[PDB]
């Protein structure tokens, strides 16, 4: 930068997805337990048709 | 089963058939059969002892213990896996898969030729002397009472020294009793619940505990939280 000799950074830019300085509950962190939930429901369905 | 099988001695049931003055010809060798007949017809498997004993297949067949009478499972003793039940009709036949049993006396008939396999199965608790070991549970030995009662006066009466009365009184008072002593030896306990329970409240169903000798029947399914 023009003015701060100690402004330097690297090659790689990027950014979180976070809120308010946390870990980041990504979309598919707020899906998952309802695929989990069809998954396990699934398979009851499965076994139903089975047997 | 609430209660516990604590063990004491035949004769105790004679203690309880001669208070009667026509039940007085009753004696041990009569108590030992009809006390095997109704440990017999009630079925009750909290009766037996649970033993597990090894033994080796020479070609699809293995010698089986002297006091076996019932088997709960049979398993390889390498693997650990449990054995079902042979539906093959031609199993040590040739001409010119998942592992089997089958068992008719003192022979278990395996779909294996040379290995070593557990058998976890059921016995009768004995005495010092070479003779049945009954529960004090005093339901069993009510209605066992009440079983030897009821035989002994089936024979009066078919002689005619029994009124008919006396017969219905005493059959309908057993009736209730072995109805009675079939609910006692079969409720679950509260640790018994427990592991219905745990077996009941699956969200993923558990249906292999077949392979392994049904440890894991009673354990609770966790589910993570997300």
């Amino acid at each position: 930068r023009l003015n701060n000799p100690s402004r330097c950074h690297f090659g790689i830019v990027g950014s979180i997805y976070n809120l308010n300085d946390s870990r980041p509950f990504s979309l598919v962190d707020m899906m998952k337990p309802y695929n989990y939930l069809y998954d396990a429901i699934h398979d009851r369905l499965n076994k139903a048709i089975a047997s | 089963m609430v209660n516990n099988i604590n063990w004491v001695k035949l004769p105790v049931i004679l203690d309880r058939l001669l208070r009667h003055p026509l039940l007085t010809d009753l004696n041990l060798e009569t108590a030992i059969q009809y006390t095997l007949d109704f440990i017999s017809a009630m079925g009750l498997p909290n009766v037996y002892v649970d033993k597990i004993e090894t033994i080796d297949i020479k070609e699809y067949r293995g010698e089986l213990p002297c006091d076996l009478i019932s088997i709960n499972q049979v398993r390889l003793h390498k693997n650990g896996i449990a054995l079902r039940a042979m539906t093959d009709n031609f199993n040590a036949y040739p001409t010119h898969g998942e592992p089997s049993f089958k068992t008719q006396g003192r022979v278990i008939f395996t779909s294996i030729k040379h290995e070593k396999v557990d058998i976890s199965y059921k016995a009768i608790m004995l005495d010092d002397e070479g003779l049945p070991l009954i529960p004090d549970n005093p339901i069993f030995l009510k209605t066992l009472e009440l079983y030897i009662k009821k035989e002994w006066f089936t024979i009066l009466f078919d002689m005619g020294k029994i009124s008919p009365a006396v017969l219905n009184n005493t059959q309908q008072e057993y009736a209730f009793k072995a109805g009675q002593c079939n609910n006692e030896f079969v409720i679950p306990s509260v640790s018994e619940m427990e592991a219905i329970t745990n077996m009941w409240n699956q969200l993923i169903p558990r249906v292999t505990e077949f392979r392994r000798g049904f440890k894991n029947l009673g354990d609770k399914e966790y589910i993570r939280v997300h």
